[PDB]
């Protein structure tokens, strides 16, 4: 790789992202704020996603 | 030397629970 070279020789960084999106526990996740737990009643949810 | 399996080496084929089923 050189500095001069057109674009399509020019090098690029690649970062691949793999997600295990799985049934599985979850561990890595979005910066979503908790609340508690009502129980009894009809409500929406979101556990994991 | 061989012997026979009978019915050993199955697995929960995925991390979900289920019960009470038959599952292909």
């Amino acid at each position: 790789f050189q500095p001069t070279y057109g674009v399509g020789y020019q090098p690029y960084r690649v970062v691949v992202l793999s997600f295990e999106l799985l049934h599985a526990p979850a561990t890595v996740c979005g910066p979503k704020k908790s609340t508690n737990l009502v129980k009894n009643k009809c409500v929406n949810f979101n556990f994991n996603g | 030397a061989y012997t026979n399996s009978f019915t050993r080496g199955v697995y929960y084929p995925d991390k979900v629970f289920r019960s009470s089923v038959l599952h292909s």
